[PDB]
């Protein structure tokens, strides 16, 4: 999971 | 927004769509290319091809279970492109590049047409 | 094999599937969550959820146009997860995390359950 | 396009  | 994103989600979705295709699950159309038949999901075809997008948004054609392609279309070229649609991998070879590019132009698959033109320009 | 791969293909496919959902094109099922209704593509639901995979591979349920979820399921939690399925983006907030995790457990969406458990463990 |  990432900060888009 | 303040959303988080799962990097591999799109790839995992496509992998699962390809598993459904392999087991013939919920396929809703047959694409006829001369003597060959290819089963697929209308939504995946529309998501990958400008031609299938136009066909299945048509109020009459959206309901057809069989679509016949132009007789000039090569079944192997179509098979390679159908595999690409469901996997992101393109089996581009010296022996098939001309058929693949002609099929991608007909199907309106711009990125495939672009890489074919570049690979052809490199060999001239 | 000797294939080449188009990095953005899976993302572009999912973006197009979401455009079809937004215009209600070729959606083939309604998911009922209490007083709310959500239209979707069975194949996309199956590709994202262990629960929908089991439902639509069932010889009787595969033909249903309406699926009613358990009444304990929260419509907002379902909406957030349906958006995630079609975009890879999860709108996870302090006010919705419990409903989102409970819905992801019911839908069998392992990666969503995992990030929810981690975000909850960080706030305790 | 890449070599996967
Ligand atoms: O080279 C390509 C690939 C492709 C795909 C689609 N598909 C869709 N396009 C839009 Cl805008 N909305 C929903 C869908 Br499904 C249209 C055109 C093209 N040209
Ligand atoms: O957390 C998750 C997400 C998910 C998706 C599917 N979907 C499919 N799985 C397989 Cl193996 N083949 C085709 C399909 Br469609 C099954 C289980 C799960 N559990
Ligand atoms: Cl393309
Ligand atoms: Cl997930």
């Amino acid at each position: 999971w990432v900060i888009p | 927004d303040s959303c988080i994103q799962f990097t591999r989600h799109a790839s995992d979705v496509l992998l699962n769509l390809n598993r459904l295709r392999s087991r013939d699950i919920l396929t809703d159309v047959v694409i006829v290319v001369s003597r060959e038949q290819f089963r697929a999901h209308k939504t995946v075809l529309m998501a990958c091809s400008g031609l299938f997008y136009s066909i299945f948004t048509d109020q009459l054609k959206c309901n057809l279970s069989v679509i016949n392609l132009d007789p000039e279309i090569n079944p192997e070229g179509f098979c390679i492109l159908l595999d690409f649609m469901y996997t992101s991998r393109l089996n581009l070879r010296e022996g098939n590049i001309m058929a693949v590019m002609a099929t991608a132009m007909y199907l309106q698959m711009e990125h495939v047409v672009d890489t074919c033109r570049k690979f052809i320009k490199a060999s001239e």
